[PDB]
């Protein structure tokens, strides 16, 4: 702590720093206080979106540019301020930090590091509000993004590039599902980035402290609004983390975001919608707020290499960066024809349905395989599940058409009660324990387990025990094996073969 | 002193013109002479010209246009500490029973800021109740927020009337209460519950019935906390019971129009979730001191799907929702098990025992839902033989879920009972596992452990 | 462990680099508010309407 | 207030007045009938809902200083548009319409001390750089800005104080 | 020279004042500097005193008040003709593929009058489609409209990328690609499908996408029709694709919502009915040519009855619905065979012998329907031996629509097929007459045409 | 706090003389075009449901008769109209 | 670590003291944009202890 | 329900039961009385005991108790007096 020298010579290098000559800038002044939207009357040339500056560091972003006046909500703690306070009109737009020394810190939507574990190290800046990549810039997405989750990387892949929404009532395991993706991406290159609108700041202390036991924290930034902090900053928050994750994508790195509730962002622009007095449509949502989720997601992209090289400046080669985006939303009584999550089931490329029956039947996660759809499809799969997994389709999809006929099952037919005995052993099969993410091989073996009839007769009670005593099984005795595919995914008729040898070597020398 | 005029009163809302250079604060506190009276009023707005907005703390009636209100330079501020303890107040901080000044010696002002998140701590001790269901389907911890989510005339007041018996007597700190926009009837009968058994010294009371007007009703609960605050800074720990949460969002809807805010989604006030969230984030524990809560919530039409309802799920660790459907036929506590719910049910957290336990009971109890309609249009003979013994033991389930409670002695006169965890979930697993399956189910109605059902059922 | 010292010493060799900051602006300040001087001040006026 | 709804009765009324090379005489007549509108008792009159055109009339009858067409008939028309309290903000846009088409500034100078006159000449001199209106500079001392000057035209200002420097440092740090 | 000035800036809605002389018509479009970038704006109202309300075709940010507008004295307009074939443009006929300049002939105005009742001719030249289950149950002639109507992911989208290699390569037909609200990354392989499939010298495109300002949005639909336009005047039989209407009605409800027009039913806007009219209306085969198209409309929770699709059905002519549930069970394409209809499905003009083969197809499937939920509780030894032979027939039929395509060569790999109108009646009467009742079930699925059937059942 | 159609030239007209009876109560001029609706100054002697008579040979049926103004529906192609005709 | 960084922290804020006087006159002469061999040090030195 | 929030009970009349010449219809289960027995007089809070409940009972045993019966005994006699009682 000597270091009071080095900190005495770090003050006066900004001192030495201050350019003390002086700007021209021009000014306005509060005229009116209210909820947090201020009235400045003045400022000919204030630009809309820009930061206006007031006194404090505090900033207001004008949103309104009326015939005279200017409409701007505070970033901020608004109380404090008061009428007849003067305003300076910066040149700025909103920048954030961004860079690789993000990872492992927490920050609020300014980039303030809010876990209070010192400054950030950040690589620059970059605008809060930016455009996609073109259609030029594209590149069809054709790579894996494994969630872990049986019942997701079967039936409804994930490619990295996509934009797949979560959507469910509360309760029923969205935000697990979402941080079981980030943690098993903790080994798998991709920058993951979890963003946090309008939660109690000690759910997100709850979910930082699961990522810190498992290992994934190191991997990912977390960005945070918490419900007491104001509109603007909760409305901000999901461009703050887009505004991270393009870092990544525009240098041929790979990187994953997961914005917790855009039904609260949506909330809160309806807040400031309606502080601006702007004409409100349905429910009271202003009409943009599609405009608003359309403009976020679209962000979420893959760029070929020729725009990494053109952006990189000739540093990086031969690579294709990549965003890919989760957003979650919440439906009220299972109402998916709401204002909001029409827009944004409307805007993605594939749904995650999450279903309170099965949630409380014993379904978990509750993913709803006949309504959940991913428009990637086989496109994103390894070849392994790509094979595989369409006999699991056809299934589930015999058994929802044969279902209707469960409570009357004596009466029926046994040609028929094969179907409806297999639909409820893979159904009990998709079913998985929370923290558990599953490697490639492992999902693979257990769908091949259930495809080719193994579990025809094992009873219906013991199936998970089973599945747990093959992982196990294969996990001593057959490791390379499973090595092999996780490692690279094909398939083939030695692949097969093998597998049948494992199966069968099981199913005599081992129980459950 | 004055240097204000009123140019208005719409309402419980009043504007008032200071000179341009003297306009006050926002939510400074302002005084106003009403007659033979003091009325307090809290400026929530500054229009421009020198016009301020503000509520009135009191009675509305009687204020002239042209009045002169006194501007003090500072906010509502109450008294905190020791002093507070065992005596009732007023939302701005005024002793309200007849006893005399509060003692105080430090006042803090009501609005202030959330703990930063650097300072939050988590705590998994769980905290036992004497209630099989809500600690059985939806169990909480020391440190958290719990919820009892109902409509009107389901059991949120005397669930958290049992849950004050059970905890509160047997916690050493102190305890704030917190009652909001509810029946003085109610708050009259606790004050004299808690002083004829002399634990009122622990407890502080805070006021602002369904009586008073809005501006009561609205700025009460803030009070409550700011006390809970103090006893959380001082490094103690604190119950902390809200009577009614749902009033402080009815009261800021009955004045958010007269303020001149666009209507919402219902009628609700276009703040709603972040005059919610700003309250809701001071409700917490902390590295230096924890606060154990308990809020009942209101839900209006007994629809959960209003905006009240739907915006305070996210805030609380442990809901636990009554329903009518429930109570009509008699199961007290009417608590609906699988819509209770709570951030404490893990395995890692609770033990592999109860956690099965726990989703054993709710998957029967939804496979009983799933028969419903079946039953009700072909009648019960239809059900496969192993769906009646599906619904024979959610029949049972539900009664076993009953209990009576020891503040309920007044309306069923059968005595109170305390039923230990270990002592539950022994009892769960059985008549899951079908070992009590030879009983009636009016046997289970009504019951403590597992043991007086048996022999409930010799009596008939 | 390690990290969370590591943090503790980032975080307290920033809370006095502030504590410095303050007191050297305040003193900076009461060394201009006697130094002030009619010439020097007018030397201001001269870069000030440069600059301009 | 009323600055949106004066903007229309002013460009009018200026346009009229260059037409007719009579813009100092509006001025003035302008003036008066906005002082008018401050009396006690009229205005409680302005504020009662009787019918436009008697409202007009109690309202002309007070003024012997309009000139008999064209005050009276801004008056007649802004009554038929009950928009008479606006006149206090009519007479600033017009004021400032003219100033606008005179090619002709204000710029505020607030120092430390009174400044030494050639060094106004300098400021105003380089003021008619930075615009190219004739600026008429009018003075303040304020001990807050505790050395230099701030020069204030308009809304676009240049803060040569050493205070600004002084705050504008200390958020550096 | 620029001769107007802004004075608001709300969002994508922007003000312009004129002097009286100068003000723009309506539809007019302004251009204005948004710093380094030309900005456009269409004019939407004429409002007050020479100011003028209007929607930016591009981001809002960063404009100032007071910025210079000069006017265009010319609505949008866009080039058109040969020049436009394998370029992608944006709404306002710029290119965004980077092959620089379009290098046009001529610029037409995207608004214009439709064709009078006069104009009109009716001509019944079936389109041949190549899609079996298409051609078969649901065809439709020149001049007409087609509607695929389905939920998300059941394969819209490419069965219009299909319908267009087909058309392209088997016919050489110009087609003009409209993408209203496209999804880049849809967009993206859109291109590249039509690129590697060589159809791409054939295609004209545009795309309004999805994070554009809604005044792109809505009017994408008039640039891509003024193209279809221009090729129909050259006498030639055009075809028009659209790959949403539903996007189109809801850039138009956020066009009026900002423009603040009171909403109506579900808060479409007031204009719903007119704006699909006067989209609609243009799409007509007049004397000189044509203009055939195809449009994806999704319905929206599977209601079929909200304005946008309800609204929709007036203008379509065939109406072809594809369901997830067939999609689940692998018969891509997913059109389902009993709710898909024409207006061209009468004898008089398919003729008997296709009106027959049609009707026999519908007649054979539901009948299997009946008999799927007897199959169900008896088991097949029940059936006689005309319904088993029905069963095998019907089944044979469900299988036998599949197909496989030449853009779905990507996602399963097997390589596409062409199977003409011929080879499809006789195909399905073939089969219905029982032919083929010596080949497995297996053998008709993903073939093509029934020669391969009869092939594949070999090697099976 | 909103203008109702009344703007600088009309305002600067009124100042010219108030009463403008010169005016005749035939004819008029618009001020307004929108949505296919158009408002009308002056016609201070159309009737409630009466066809007005548009440059170009097209028709507007009068349906608002208010304080100041005409609002008047268009019986045809509107966009062609501009204010001031 | 928590309390033996306690004594390091104090022992920097005796070391700091003495650069802030030098901070605050290096401030003020960029500020001013000159030297100033300022007079009255009491005013520098009374803000040096008495806020440290 | 806002007025069920707001006073200490609630006397509930069915329509039903009016129809069916039960007069007065309270119907017991819904109607309760939140002040309860604090306010009878000795005698008839000794009398009545927890009556309503077992009203409550009676009537929604009837609810499965007419096409069939089980226990059909002590289900008898509690229908009876039941019935005898309402
Ligand atoms: N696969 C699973 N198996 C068992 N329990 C699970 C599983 N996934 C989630 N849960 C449980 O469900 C509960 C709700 O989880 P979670 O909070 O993720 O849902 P949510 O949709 O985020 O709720 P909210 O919308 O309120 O945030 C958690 O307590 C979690 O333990
Ligand atoms: N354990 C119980 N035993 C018997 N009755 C109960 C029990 N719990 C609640 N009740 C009944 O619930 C009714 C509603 O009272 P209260 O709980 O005050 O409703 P609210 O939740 O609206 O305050 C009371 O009249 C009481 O009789
Ligand atoms: N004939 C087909 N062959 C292969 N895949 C198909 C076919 N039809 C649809 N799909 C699949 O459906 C998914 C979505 O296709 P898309 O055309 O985008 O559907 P939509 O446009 O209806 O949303 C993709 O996985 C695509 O592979
Ligand atoms: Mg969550
Ligand atoms: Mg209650
Ligand atoms: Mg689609």
């Amino acid at each position: 702590q000597l270091n009071s020298t080095e900190i005495s010579e770090l003050i006066k290098q900004r001192i030495a720093q201050f350019n003390v000559v002086s700007e021209a800038h021009n000014e306005g002044t509060i005229v009116s206080v209210s909820d947090g939207v201020i009235r400045i009357h003045g400022l000919a040339d204030a630009m809309q979106g820009e930061m206006i500056s007031l006194p404090g560091n505090r900033y207001a972003i004008a949103l309104n540019l009326e015939r005279d006046s200017v409409g701007a909500v505070v970033m901020g703690p608004y109380a404090d301020l008061a009428e007849g306070m003067k305003v300076k009109a910066t040149g700025r737009i909103l920048e954030v930090p961004v860079g690789r020394g993000l990872l492992g810190r927490v920050v609020n939507t300014l980039g303030a590091p809010i876990d209070g574990k010192g400054p950030l190290d950040h690589d620059g800046f970059s605008a809060v509000e930016a455009i996609a990549p073109g259609v030029i810039e594209r590149q069809s997405v054709d790579q894996p993004v494994q969630t872990g989750y049986k019942a997701v990387d079967s039936m409804i892949p994930i490619g990295r590039g996509q934009r797949e929404l979560i959507i469910g009532d509360r309760q029923t395991g969205k935000t697990a599902l979402a941080i079981d993706a980030i943690i098993n991406q903790r080994d798998s290159g991709i920058k993951a980035i979890y963003v946090a609108i309008g939660q109690k700041a000690s759910t997100i202390s709850n979910v930082v402290r699961k990522l810190e036991e498992h290992g994934a924290l190191a991997n990912t930034i977390v960005v945070v609004a918490t419900a007491s902090e104001s509109a603007a900053l909760q409305y901000l928050a999901p461009y703050a983390g887009a505004a991270m994750g393009e870092y990544f994508r525009d240098r041929g790195e790979d990187a994953l975001i997961i914005y917790d509730d855009l039904s609260k962002q949506a909330v809160a622009y309806r807040q400031i919608s309606l502080l601006l007095r702007r004409p409100p449509g349905r429910e009271a949502f202003p009409g943009d707020v599609f405009y608003l989720h359309s403009r976020l997601l679209e962000r979420a992209a893959r760029v070929n290499a020729e725009y990494v090289e053109a952006f990189t400046k000739g540093e990086v080669k031969g690579k294709t960066g990549s965003l890919t985006a989760l957003p979650i939303i919440e439906t009220q009584a299972g109402d998916v024809s709401a204002f909001v999550p029409t827009n944004v089931i409307s805007i993605t490329d594939g749904q995650i349905f999450l279903e309170t029956n099965l949630f409380n039947a014993g379904i978990r996660p509750a993913v709803n395989p006949g309504i959940s759809v991913s428009r990637v499809g086989g496109a994103a799969q390894t070849k392994i599940m790509k094979k595989l997994s369409g006999g699991i389709r056809t299934a589930l999809a015999q058994y929802r058409e044969l279902a209707a006929f469960s409570q009357f099952a004596s009466d029926l037919d046994d040609a028929t009660r094969k179907q409806l005995d297999h639909g409820q052993k893979v159904t009990e099969l998709l079913k998985q324990k929370q923290y558990a993410p599953m490697s490639v091989a492992q999902q693979s073996l257990v769908l091949f387990a259930a495809e080719r009839g193994y579990l025809a007769d094992v009873e219906l009670s013991k199936i998970g025990s089973f599945e747990a005593a093959l992982l196990a099984y294969v996990d001593r005795d057959h490791a390379p094996l499973m090595q092999e595919i996780n490692q690279t995914g094909g398939y083939n008729d030695e692949i097969e073969g093998k597998l049948k040898g494992i199966l069968d070597s099981f199913k005599a020398t081992q129980s459950w | 002193m004055a240097t204000g005029k009123i140019v208005q009163v719409i309402g419980a809302v009043v504007d008032v013109e200071f000179p341009q250079d003297a306009v006050p604060r926002v939510y400074d506190a302002l005084e106003v002479q009403n007659g033979n009276e003091r009325l307090v009023l809290e400026v929530q707005q500054q229009l421009g010209g020198g016009i301020v907005r503000t509520i009135a703390m009191g009675s509305s009636d009687g204020l002239r246009r042209g009045l002169d209100v006194k501007d003090l330079e500072h906010p509502i501020e109450v008294p905190v500490g020791k002093a507070t303890l065992g005596r009732i107040m007023n939302v701005l901080g005024e002793p309200v029973d007849m006893k005399g000044e509060i003692g105080e010696e430090e006042r803090w002002a009501i609005h202030r800021a959330a703990p930063s998140y650097e300072e939050l701590s988590n705590s998994q001790e769980l905290l036992e109740t004497g209630i099989k269901v809500i600690d059985l389907m939806a169990p909480f911890a020391k440190g958290g927020k719990v919820g009892l989510f109902g409509g009107a005339g389901v059991g949120k007041t005397v669930n958290m009337m049992e849950l004050i018996r059970n905890i509160a007597i047997e916690h050493s700190g102190y305890s704030v209460f917190a009652g909001v926009g509810e029946r003085t009837r109610e708050g009259n009968d606790f004050y004299h519950e808690m002083t004829d058994s002399n634990v009122i010294d622990k407890v502080s009371l805070v006021y602002g019935q369904m009586n008073e007007p809005p501006g009561n009703r609205l700025r009460v609960a803030l009070t409550g906390l700011t006390m809970a605050e103090k006893f959380r800074d001082e490094g103690r720990d604190v119950l902390l019971f809200v009577d009614n949460i749902y009033r402080y969002t009815l009261a800021g809807t009955e004045v958010s129009a007269l303020l001149g805010r666009m209507p919402s989604a219902v009628g609700y006030q276009p703040t709603l979730a972040e005059e919610m969230g700003v309250l809701q984030e001071r409700i917490t524990s902390t590295k230096t001191g924890s606060i154990t809560s308990v809020q009942a919530v209101y839900v209006p039409a007994d629809d959960l799907t209003d905006p009240s309802p739907a915006t305070t799920f996210a805030h609380l660790d442990a809901t636990v929702v009554l329903s009518r459907q429930i109570a009509s036929l008699g199961i007290y506590p009417a608590v609906d098990p699988l819509d209770s719910t709570s951030r404490q049910l893990d395995p890692l957290v609770v033990g592999q025992e109860h956690y099965d336990t726990a989703r054993g009971v709710q998957s029967i109890l939804q496979r009983y839902q799933e028969l419903k309609d079946i039953i009700a249009i072909l009648g019960m003979d239809e059900l496969s033989e192993e769906d009646k013994l599906v619904v024979a033991r959610a029949r049972k389930i539900q009664r076993f879920l009953s209990q009576p409670f020891f503040v309920a002695e007044v309306f069923t006169g059968s005595p109170g009972k305390y039923v230990s965890l270990k002592d539950t979930i022994r009892g769960f697993k059985g008549i899951m596992e079908g070992e009590y399956d030879h009983l009636p189910e009016q046997a289970f109605y009504m019951v403590g452990s597992i043991e007086e059902a048996v022999e409930k059922a010799k009596k008939l | 462990a390690q990290a969370e010292i590591e943090a503790e010493r980032k975080r307290a060799r920033e809370e006095l680099r502030k504590q410095v900051a303050i007191l050297a602006v305040a003193g900076a300040e009461k060394i201009i508010e006697r130094s002030v001087d009619e010439a020097a001040n007018s030397d201001i006026v001269d870069k000030l309407v440069a600059e301009l | 207030e009323f600055i949106t709804v004066a903007r229309p009765y002013a460009k009018a009324a200026f346009d009229f007045a260059v037409e007719h090379q009579s813009v100092e005489r509006w001025q003035d007549m302008l003036a008066f009938a906005a002082e008018v509108t401050k009396n006690e008792q009229m205005a409680e009159l302005l504020s009662g809902a009787l019918a436009p055109e008697t409202l007009a009339e109690s309202f002309i009858a007070v003024a012997g200083e309009q000139l008999d067409e064209n005050g009276q008939n801004l008056i007649r028309v802004m009554a038929e548009n009950g928009r008479l309290n606006a006149l206090p903000d009519v007479l600033e846009q017009f004021i400032h319409l003219r100033a606008v088409s005179e090619a002709t500034a204000e710029v505020d100078v607030i120092s430390a001390a009174a400044l030494s006159e050639q060094q106004l000449a300098k400021i105003s001199a380089a003021m008619e750089k930075r615009l190219s209106r004739k600026v008429k500079l009018n003075a303040k001392i304020d001990k807050s800005v505790m050395a230099g000057v701030i020069i204030r035209a308009g809304d676009m200002v240049i803060d040569g104080s050493v205070r600004g420097r002084l705050e504008r440092l200390a958020d550096v740090l």
